[PDB]
């Protein structure tokens, strides 16, 4: 993949968050992190700096209660593709609205929030 | 504009990447004139209509291509009659079974580039496509179609080939079995539309019993399970226990004189062939796919059979999307629409230098 965003991903310790918008991976403004449209699906990468020098990767795909089939399907796929891109080194997690793992919830310092709406299906 | 083709044992589903459903669904049947040049080929419903004067072939009756001239006719019909496109203008995604022989994948690739001149093509495993369509990267897919059923465990995006089980019956068998039990009940199906009538009774009236013996009793004791069905000629017949006995053969293949394990058990067995550490995720993401999983009650009864088989604290979730007749097709449409997909295709250029074996390095 030559997708500009794959080139940006997992470069240094941090959290990156993209939204599926119309079969594409679009980055979330860092000021809007933690605010999730429940009509949307997102891909979250958590890069942690390890003692060896290499970075650890956890890839979470978050599914809003109202995201369309194309968005949740694209999030699952983008996840596989980003993992392949990172040499199979990411642990993959399916995060469902209302049932996120504590690890995922832990990424958000002021607590993650839900908001209704989102971008329209790409179908 | 990519195209998506799901070559089903019974039904071919074809359409345009980006659409939420196949634009065309037709039987994978090629018809050739019994007696030649006294008065050429036909595909799909037209071949069925004219079957009295045709020799009909089924080039993929078990998911795998057995005849390449007939498969080529099916693709020509897909392109020109059904989708009405020029194939040389469209990337084409095609689906395959998980254990599709290595020579078949190469042949499919050869045919696309050399016969249809496609600018780009890609081959994808059906079960992985259904998983994606369900918004998952890990899970076990139970796909039951027309002439073939499989259980395909998938971990983080990729099938686990050593754990794939080919379950021995599908839709055709269930139609045959519905016919036989209706005959036994007293009915007679003697027109050329016999198969179709009984297939339709199966599709409209059958259901899967949560507790089969309790259903047999409810049915033997009352009339509250029975349904009327109006035949082509207006004759109305009654469908009793046949409604649930027919799909029960999925759970008890013995009904068909078959020694094989049923669908719940085939599912279990696959999960058991997988690394112990991933099984919990298989059990919590059992995805149903295909026409023959459409029976009402099938999700509950799978939930029940697998609860019985797995340790008692196992979280079992069965996923039976209403659109699962087309899950494979819809996975393909989402895949082929992705911004990141143009890099995935086998291009013509790549084909012209590597030839057909490029498929094993591009598509897995
Ligand atoms: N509502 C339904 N209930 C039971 N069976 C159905 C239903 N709809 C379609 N089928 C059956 O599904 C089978 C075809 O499903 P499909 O997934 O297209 O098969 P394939 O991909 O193997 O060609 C046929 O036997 C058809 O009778
Ligand atoms: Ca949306
Ligand atoms: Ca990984
Ligand atoms: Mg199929």
């Amino acid at each position: 993949v030559e997708h500009p965003e794959f080139l940006k991903a997992g470069k240094e310790p941090g959290l990156q968050i993209w939204r599926v918008e119309k079969f594409d991976l679009v980055p979330v403004p860092t000021c809007l992190y933690g605010d999730f449209f429940t009509g949307d699906a997102y891909v979250i990468l958590k890069t942690v700096q390890l003692r060896n020098g290499n970075l650890q990767y956890d890839l979470h795909y978050w599914l809003g209660n109202e995201c369309s089939q194309d968005e949740s399907g694209a999030a699952a796929i983008f996840t596989v593709q980003l993992d392949d891109y990172l040499n199979g080194r990411a642990v993959q997690h399916r995060e469902v609205q209302g049932f996120e793992s504590a690890t995922f919830l832990g990424y958000f310092k002021s607590g993650l929030k839900y908001k209704k709406g989102g971008v329209a299906s790409g179908f | 504009q990519a195209l998506v083709i799901d070559n089903g044992s019974g039904m071919c589903k074809a359409g345009f990447a980006g659409d939420d459903a196949p634009r065309a669904v037709f039987p994978s049947i090629v018809g050739r004139p019994r007696h030649t040049g006294v008065m050429d080929s036909y595909v799909g419903d037209e071949a069925q209509s004219k079957r009295g004067i045709l020799t009909l072939k089924y080039p993929i009756e078990h998911g795998i291509v057995t005849n390449w001239d007939d498969m080529e006719k099916i693709w020509h019909h897909t392109f020109y009659n059904e989708l009405r496109v020029a194939p040389e203008e469209h990337p084409v995604l095609l689906t395959e079974a998980a254990l599709n022989p290595k020579a078949n994948r190469e042949k499919m690739t050869q045919i696309m580039f050399e016969t249809f001149n496609t600018p780009a093509m890609y081959v994808a495993i059906q079960a992985v496509l259904s998983l994606y369509a369900s918004g998952r990267t890990t899970g076990i897919v139970m796909d039951s179609g027309d002439g073939v059923s499989h259980t395909v465990p998938i971990y983080e995006g990729y099938a686990l080939p050593h754990a794939i089980l080919r379950l021995d019956l599908a839709g055709r068998d269930l139609t045959d079995y519905m016919m036989k039990i209706l005959t036994e009940r007293g009915y007679s199906f003697t027109t050329t539309a016999a198969a179709a009538i009984v297939r339709d009774i199966k599709e409209k009236l059958a259901y899967v019993a949560l507790d089969f013996e309790a259903e047999m009793q409810t049915a033997a004791s009352s009339s509250a399970l029975e349904k009327s069905y109006e035949l082509p000629d207006g004759q109305v017949i009654t469908i009793g226990n046949e409604r649930f006995r027919c799909p029960e053969a999925l759970f008890q293949p013995s009904f068909l004189g078959m020694e094989s394990a049923g669908i719940h058990e085939t599912t279990y067995n696959s999960i058991m062939k997988c690394d112990v550490d991933i099984r919990k995720d298989l059990y919590g993401n059992v995805v149903l796919s295909g026409g023959t999983t459409m029976f009402p009650g099938i999700a509950d009864r799978m939930n029940k059979e697998l609860t019985a088989l797995a340790p008692s604290t196992m979280k079992i979730k069965i996923i039976a999307p209403p659109e699962r007749k087309y899950s494979v097709w819809i996975g393909g449409s989402i895949l082929a629409s992705l911004s990141t997909f143009q890099q995935m295709w086998i291009s013509k250029e790549e084909y012209d230098e590597s030839g057909p074996s490029i498929v094993h390095r591009k598509c897995f």
